[PDB]
């Protein structure tokens, strides 16, 4: 979608594997704020927004 | 209210370590205010800041 109208997916009950998209090559910027990528695999979130 | 001279003692000893144990609730401008947290989200490198 356009900038103005940017969608948003809820994320609950999951097993997430961030392993997969860290790992990938194709993304020219990854940074995260307030969370160390390669933890990301420990933590537990209540709701994840996308 | 004859033994206030010796109530207050212990009340300001007690007052004392009370507010010395609310010390650990606070961020101090830290992310959180707990110190496994930061170790268990934070990389080794950036979490000493």
């Amino acid at each position: 979608a356009s900038v103005y109208a940017w969608n948003r997916k809820r994320i609950s009950n999951c097993v997430a594997d961030y392993s997969v998209l860290y790992n990938s090559a194709s993304f020219s910027t990854f940074k995260c704020y307030g969370v160390s990528p390669t933890k990301l695999n420990d933590l537990c979130f209540t709701n994840v927004y996308a | 209210s004859a033994l206030g001279k010796l109530q207050d003692v212990v009340n300001q000893n007690a007052q004392a370590l009370n507010t010395l144990v609310k010390q650990l609730s606070s961020n101090f401008g830290a992310i959180s205010s707990v110190l496994n947290d930061i170790l268990s989200r934070l990389d080794p490198p950036e979490a000493e800041v």
